[PDB]
RNA sequence: AAACUGCGAAUGGCUCAUUAAAUCAGUUAUGGUUCCUUUGGUCGCUCGUACUUGGAUAACUGUGGUAAUUCU
RNA sequence: UGGUGACUCUAGAUAACCUCGGGCCGAUCGCACGCCGGCGGCGACGACCCAUUCGAACGUCUGCCCUAUCAACUUUCGAUGGUAGUCGCCGUGCCUACCAUGGUGACCACGGGUGACGGGGAAUCAGGGUUCGAUUCCGGAGAGGGAGCCUGAGAAACGGCUACCACAUCCAAGGAAGGCAGCAGGCGCGCAAAUU
RNA sequence: UACUACCGAUUGGAUGGUUUAGUGAGGCCCUCGGAUCGGCCCCGCCGGGGUGCCCUGGCGGAGCGCUGAGAAGACGGUCGAACUUGACUAUCUAGAGGAAGUA
C-alpha cells in the first residue's frame, strides 16, 4: 500500500509507501475514522496517531 | 403536452393581428398579462406591425428598452405584453397616446387621443366579492381588483378609472337606453344603444342593440361593453362610428372616393 | 404505482377498455397509512401543486367538542370501541374518519364546574379534595351568586353522559380526516345517535 | 328503525339535532327540523321532501348536489337498484345519404330520490344534470309525470 | 474566467406503432379541482445581538487512486 | 354585508386546535443623494393568501369503417348499485369492508378484423355520391419492450435515473458505459425518397 | 421428365399470446437500525472584569451523561417487470414417405 498522509496543524502533506506487510498489521480490521498509535511506520514514528 | 406551451404558429394566431403567411413559421405569442391572447395585441404587433416605427423585432426589443412606452401608465419592457381593450398606450418621446378600441371589422385601430383622454379609460366590472372583514372588492376586466367601490357598483356595469391612482371617479349602470361596443363574436367592434335582455336562467343571456341607423343586433351578455350613458360615449370614437357598412355601400363609398380625389 | 384511473375498468356494458396511454403520474394513489394510538408521530406528504399533507402514523390527542354546551378542549384519546366500515380496523385500534372513540372527559368535568358550580361525575363517597371546594363553594359576591344559581336552572345533562362521566370516559366520533391533516378531531356523542352507538357497540361485543 | 338500517348513523349533516332544551320543549312536540333547498330551474320542491324523514346524501332536494348542465327527459324502463332507476331516451338519427331518419336509442342509469314515491315504469321523468355520484350516474330525477293512463 | 446560487431543460423537433364510444369534433360544466409565471390586491391588522445572528461547503492550494468515464 | 337560476357560497359571531418531516408576519441587493442624531426618493429580488392570465385534468349530450362462419356478455379476481371510510389535486368502485342482485344486448351488446391515430381537409363530380387524409394547423400517443421512480408549478420525462427482457460497446477480465420514431449521415429493407 | 401442395411422425428445436401454480429484480411506504458527525453539560491547566464565587477567552480530557443530525442494513406491505413448470393456441424453421393435378 500508499499512505496519502497529511498533518492539519500545518496542512502539508507527504505519500509514503509501505511495502512490508508486518506494519499493516497495525490497521488492518480496523474502520474509518479510527484512530491507531502508528508506531509500527518506523522509528521516527513514535509519538504519532493517525 | 407535459406542461405550458411557450410558442403560438403563425397561421393559429388571431385573424385581427393580420399577420402574413410567409415572413416566418411563428407568431409573437402574448405573455400572460390582463388580457386573453385570443383578445389581445401584442406590443411588437402594435409597434411595426401598426405604427410602422421598427422594422424587425430587434428594433422593438430597442424601442421598448430605452423605457419609451406607457401601456396605462407605466412602463412596460415586455415585447409580447398584451395590451388590450382600452387600454391606453402612451409614447412620451413622439408625443402620441392611443387607445385599442375596435374597428367596425373587428380589429384594434390606430386611435390617436389627446393627452387630455389619456389620463382615464372604461373598465368592466367582472366580479363583486366581500372579503376578510367585510370589505367588498372589485375586479374589472383587466385583472384589476379594487377595494371599496361604491356600493351601486354592481356586476357588468363600466367603471372609470384614473390611470395615476387607480381608483374610481364614477361609472355607468347596465341598462337598456345606454351605449355600447361588441367586444366579442361575429358583431365585434359594432356601437349601439341597448334595448332590450332577455334572461335565461343557467345559461347566457343575450343583449339587443340598436345601431344609430335603425340596424339591430344581438349579441350574448358577456360580449358587451357599456361605453356612455344614454347616447353620450365616455371616450372618442373612431373613424367609423360603429356603424357596419354593407359591402354593397362600402363599395359605393370606396368609388365614390376615387371619382372625386385624384 | 397504485392508481386511480378509470381505464382499467369495465364499460357499462362488460366490455374491457384496451388502455392507450400508460399511468400518468397525476392519476396516482399513496400508500394507505393507518394511524395507530401512542405518541406523536406525523409525516408529511408533498403533493400535486407543491402543497403538503400530513400523514398522522400516531396520535395520542386532538380536540373535541361538546355539542350542547359548545365547549371545546383538547383532550387524551384512550380506545377505540366501535368502526362502521370494518371492524379490523377496531381490533387493531385504527384511527380513521367517523371512528367512535374513547376520550378523556376532565377537561369537560372542570369546565362544566367552573360554569355551572355543579359536581359531575363524582361518586358517592363524596371525598372532595380542598381543589375543587372553593370552586364549588366558593365565596361570591350576590351579583355572581345570583348569576352562577341562574344557570343552574338549565344545567342539567343527559342520563346517558352522566354514566359516562362516572367512569371518566366519553364516547366521541371523528369527523376529520387523520391521514390527510395529521390531527383527531371531533366532536361527543350526544342523543340518539349515542344510544344508536350504544346498542352497535352492545350488539357487536 | 325506519332510517337507521345501516351500521353507521344517519343524519343529515347541516343539522344540529343535540340542541339541549328544558322539559316543555323536551317532552312537548319532539320534530328534527329538516334541511332542504330549491334547485334553481323553476322546478318547485316536492311536499314529500320537506316533510318527510329519509336520509339521501345524493337527493337533489336535501343532500348535498347541485344542478347545473343539461335538462334532458327519458321513459321509466327498470327500476331494480337502490335508489337508482334506468330510464330509456329515444330519439331519430339523420342519415344523410338516404334523406331518412333510423330510430336509436340510449339508456342512462340515474339517481331516484325517496321524495318521488309512486314512480311507475313507462312515465317521463326529466333529469338534470350533477356531479358524478357513481362509476355510470351522472343525472338525478328532478320531476316525475305520470303515464296517459293513470287516472 | 471558475465555482456556489437562481431559472430553463415538461416548450420546440420527430413519428404514426398502439388505440373503434377509445382518440377526436361540435357543445356544455367544474357550485367537484390544481395552477411556475404575468397583472392587480395584500404585506406596522397579531399585545407577546437588531447599527446585523450561527455553522459549513465549492472555486482555489496541496497529496492521490483506477486499464478505463462529464469517476472521484 | 354581498351574490347566484340554484350553496353546505362569501362575509360575520362563539369555543378551541394549529403537525419538530414546523405557515405568513423581509437579518437581501443597486442608483441618486439628501431635509431638519433622526426622517427620507426611485428601483431590484422576495413572500402566505386572494383575483387574473396561460393552461391542465375530470365529467355532459350527439356522432365512426368491416364482420353473426362472433348471440348472449358482465359478476370467483368490482360486474351494476347502496352505506361508511381509505387514497387522490378534487367528483366517483378509484380501492376496502358490509349489504342488495343488479348492468348491456337483433335500435347489433360482447368478441374479432382493419394494408384505422382522429379532425380541419384532398381528388373526382349534372344532381345525388364514391374513395383518400402517415404528411407542415389543432388534438392524442410513443421514444427498442414492459415496469418503477427522483426533482419540480408542471414529467410516470427517456438528448433524467433504477431494474428486468432483447440487442449492443470499451476491458489490463477486476469492471465501465448505452438508446437518431431530432439534424445530417450509414447499413438494411425494398417498386419507392435529398447535403456527415 | 419435373413441379405443386397436404398430412406429417419427429409430441424436432426455437419464439409469441392467453391463463393454472410456484418464484420475485427494482423503486416507493412502514417498523426498526445506528456506522459516524455536532451541541449542552462535568472536571483539569488556567487570564481579564465584576465579586473564595459568576460571565467571557483559549484549549485538553473523560463520562453507556443528555440530546440534535444521521449512512449501510434488515422485518413487513405495495406496485410489479421478468423467470420456471403446466394447459390451450399461433408462427418460423430441419424433416422421411406419398399422392393427385399441373405440362
Amino acid at each position: 500500500m500508499k499512505l496519502n498522509i497529511s498533518f492539519p496543524a500545518t496542512g502539508c502533506q507527504k505519500l509514503i509507501e509501505v511495502d512490508d506487510e508486518r506494519k499493516l498489521r497495525t490497521f488492518y480490521e480496523k474502520r474509518m475514522a479510527t484512530e491507531v498509535a502508528a508506531d509500527a511506520l518506523g522509528e521516527e514514528w513514535k509519538g504519532y496517531v493517525v | 403536452a407535459r406542461g405550458p406551451k411557450k410558442h403560438l404558429k403563425r397561421v393559429a394566431a388571431p385573424k385581427h393581428w393580420m399577420l402574413d403567411k410567409l415572413t416566418g413559421v411563428f407568431a409573437p405569442r402574448p405573455s400572460t398579462g390582463p388580457h386573453k391572447l385570443r383578445e389581445c395585441l401584442p406590443l411588437i404587433i402594435f409597434l411595426r406591425n401598426r405604427l410602422k416605427y421598427a422594422l424587425t423585432g430587434d428594433e422593438v426589443k430597442k424601442i421598448c428598452m430605452q423605457r419609451f412606452i406607457k401601456i396605462d401608465g407605466k412602463v412596460r419592457t415586455d415585447i409580447t405584453y398584451p395590451a388590450g381593450f382600452m387600454d391606453v398606450i402612451s409614447i412620451d418621446k413622439t408625443g402620441e397616446n392611443f387607445r385599442l378600441i375596435y374597428d367596425t371589422k373587428g380589429r384594434f385601430a390606430v386611435h390617436r387621443i389627446t393627452p387630455e383622454e389619456a389620463k382615464y379609460k372604461l373598465c368592466k366590472v367582472r366580479k363583486i366579492f366581500v372579503g376578510t372583514k367585510g370589505i367588498p372588492h372589485l375586479v374589472t376586466h383587466d385583472a384589476r381588483t379594487i377595494r371599496y367601490p361604491d356600493p351601486l357598483i354592481k356586476v357588468n356595469d363600466t367603471i372609470q378609472i384614473d390611470l395615476e391612482t387607480g381608483k374610481i371617479t364614477d361609472f355607468i349602470k347596465f341598462d337598456t337606453g345606454n351605449l355600447c361596443m361588441v367586444t366579442g363574436g361575429a358583431n365585434l367592434g359594432r356601437i349601439g344603444v341597448i334595448t332590450n335582455r332577455e334572461r335565461h336562467p343557467g345559461s347566457f343571456d343575450v343583449v339587443h342593440v340598436k345601431d344609430a341607423n335603425g340596424n339591430s343586433f344581438a349579441t350574448r351578455l358577456s360580449n358587451i361593453f357599456v361605453i356612455g350613458k344614454g347616447n353620450k360615449p365616455w371616450i372618442s370614437l373612431p373613424r367609423g362610428k360603429g356603424i357596419r357598412l354593407t359591402i354593397a355601400e362600402e363599395r359605393d363609398k370606396r368609388l365614390a372616393a376615387k371619382q372625386s380625389s385624384g | 404505482g397504485i392508481s386511480r384511473d378509470n381505464w382499467h375498468k369495465r364499460r357499462k356494458t362488460g366490455g374491457k377498455r384496451k388502455p392507450y396511454h400508460k399511468k400518468r403520474k397525476y392519476e396516482l394513489g399513496r400508500p394507505a397509512a393507518n394511524t395507530k394510538i401512542g405518541p406523536r408521530r406525523i409525516h408529511t406528504v408533498r403533493v400535486r401543486g407543491g402543497n403538503k399533507k400530513y400523514r398522522a402514523l400516531r396520535l395520542d390527542v386532538g380536540n373535541f367538542s361538546w355539542g350542547s354546551e359548545c365547549c371545546t378542549r383538547k383532550t387524551r384519546i384512550i380506545d377505540v370501541v366501535y368502526n362502521a366500515s370494518n371492524n379490523e380496523l377496531v381490533r387493531t385500534k385504527t384511527l380513521v374518519k367517523n371512528c367512535i372513540v374513547l376520550i378523556d372527559s376532565t377537561p369537560y368535568r372542570q369546565w362544566y364546574e367552573s360554569h355551572y358550580a355543579l359536581p359531575l361525575g363524582r361518586k358517592k363517597g363524596a371525598k372532595l379534595t380542598p381543589e375543587e371546594e372553593e370552586i364549588l363553594n366558593k365565596k361570591r359576591s350576590k351579583k355572581i351568586q345570583k348569576k352562577y344559581d341562574e344557570r343552574k336552572k338549565n344545567a342539567k345533562i343527559s342520563s346517558l353522559l352522566e354514566e359516562q362521566f362516572q367512569q371518566g370516559k366519553l364516547l366521541a366520533c371523528i369527523a376529520s380526516r387523520p391521514g390527510q391533516c395529521g390531527r383527531a378531531d371531533g366532536y361527543v356523542l350526544e342523543g340518539k345517535e349515542l344510544e344508536f352507538y350504544l346498542r352497535k357497540i352492545k350488539a357487536r361485543k | 328503525a325506519d332510517i337507521q338500517t345501516e351500521r353507521a348513523y344517519q343524519k343529515q349533516p347541516t343539522i344540529f339535532q343535540n340542541k339541549k332544551r328544558v322539559l316543555l320543549g323536551e317532552t312537548g312536540k319532539e320534530k328534527l327540523p329538516r334541511y332542504y333547498k330549491n334547485i334553481g330551474l323553476g322546478f318547485k320542491t316536492p311536499k314529500e321532501a320537506i316533510e318527510g324523514t329519509y336520509i339521501d346524501k345524493k337527493c337533489p332536494f336535501t343532500g348535498n348536489v347541485s344542478i347545473r348542465g343539461r335538462i334532458l327527459s327519458g321513459v321509466v324502463t327498470k327500476m331494480k337498484m337502490q335508489r337508482t332507476i334506468v330510464i330509456r331516451r329515444d330519439y331519430l338519427h339523420y342519415i344523410r345519404k338516404y334523406n331518412r331518419f333510423e330510430k336509436r336509442h340510449k339508456n342512462m342509469s340515474v339517481h331516484l330520490s325517496p321524495c318521488f314515491r309512486d314512480v311507475q315504469i313507462g312515465d317521463i321523468v326529466t333529469v338534470g344534470e350533477c356531479r358524478p355520484l357513481s362509476k355510470t350516474v351522472r343525472f338525478n330525477v328532478l320531476k316525475v309525470t305520470k303515464a296517459a293512463g293513470t287516472k
